[PDB]
């Protein structure tokens, strides 16, 4: 998971 | 009301096989903040699936911790829908969170898998957010  | 602590909303992306830029859904209000589904192709290759929060606001003082289930609906059998969970503290510098490689592009666009129909794919998010800070003083 991460930011775009 | 918009102050609800949780909600489930969907966004159907049309002409999916031709997607070339990121697309954003209209906002769903939870804890009186706008939440949106963001979808983008990543490297054809993979489907990028992110949850965005309060991105339009110019404020740099807000924060909201939330957990969510990001899911791509399988129209032939809901039990085959694919989902992943996230937990994140949203704020101005990290206003979206999700997976750049949520699913293989080849799998989602496979006409025999049940995720696409008439070149449309539906994304769903179930979000549970805590009371935000730095918003309503």
């Amino acid at each position: 998971a991460s930011t775009s | 009301t918009s102050w609800r602590s949780e909600a489930t909303f969907q966004f159907t992306v049309e002409r999916f096989s031709r997607l070339s830029e990121s697309v954003l859904s209209p906002p769903c209000f939870v804890r009186n903040l706008p939440w949106k589904i963001m979808v983008m192709p990543r490297f054809q290759k993979s489907v990028g699936f992110f949850l965005q929060c309060n991105a339009e606001s110019d404020s740099t003082s807000w924060s909201c911790h939330a957990q969510a289930v990001l899911k791509i609906i399988n129209y032939r059998d809901d039990e085959k829908s694919f989902s992943r969970r996230i937990s994140h503290l949203f704020f101005h510098k990290e206003n979206d969170w999700g997976f750049s490689n949520f699913m293989a592009w080849s799998e989602v666009t496979d006409p025999e898998k049940g995720f696409i129909d008439d070149d449309k794919v539906t994304f769903e998010v179930f979000v549970q957010a805590d009371a935000p800070h730095g918003v309503a003083w």
